[PDB]
């Protein structure tokens, strides 16, 4: 893989992480 | 194959490992071990008795694993690159 193309997109799949586990957090508010 | 990237210590909680295929790997340190991916929805949650468990997108999860979750999203905070992007 590319020196930028790699960089970018391993600090963007951690922002996804991030955000994928806030929803997580919020869905188990709602449950069950 | 998933590459070990970059490792990561938080006194008083565990390790954590960014892998290469953008997984998280955090090794706590009451022998619990949670393992998180971005795209993937489920969750695998490993304890200290030694069982491990996956967990869907809609699963009633315990505290105990929800409390791991709030401590991820903090240890998230340290693979962080904040300098600008720029081009
Ligand atoms: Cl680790």
């Amino acid at each position: 893989p590319d020196a930028y193309r790699f960089l970018t997109e391993q600090d963007r799949q951690l922002r996804l992480l991030q955000a994928q586990i806030q929803r997580l957090l919020e869905a188990q508010s709602l449950m069950p | 194959s998933a590459q070990l990237l970059k490792s990561v210590f938080v006194k008083n909680v565990g390790w954590a490992t960014q892998l290469t295929s953008g997984a998280v790997w955090v090794q706590f340190n009451d022998g619990s071990q949670l393992v998180v991916q971005a795209g993937v929805s489920s969750i695998s949650y490993t304890s200290p008795n030694g069982q491990t468990t996956r967990y869907g997108e809609n699963e009633k999860l315990p505290d105990y694993i929800k409390q791991k979750l709030q401590c991820l999203s903090s240890i998230l905070l340290m693979f962080s690159n904040p300098t600008p992007n720029f081009h």
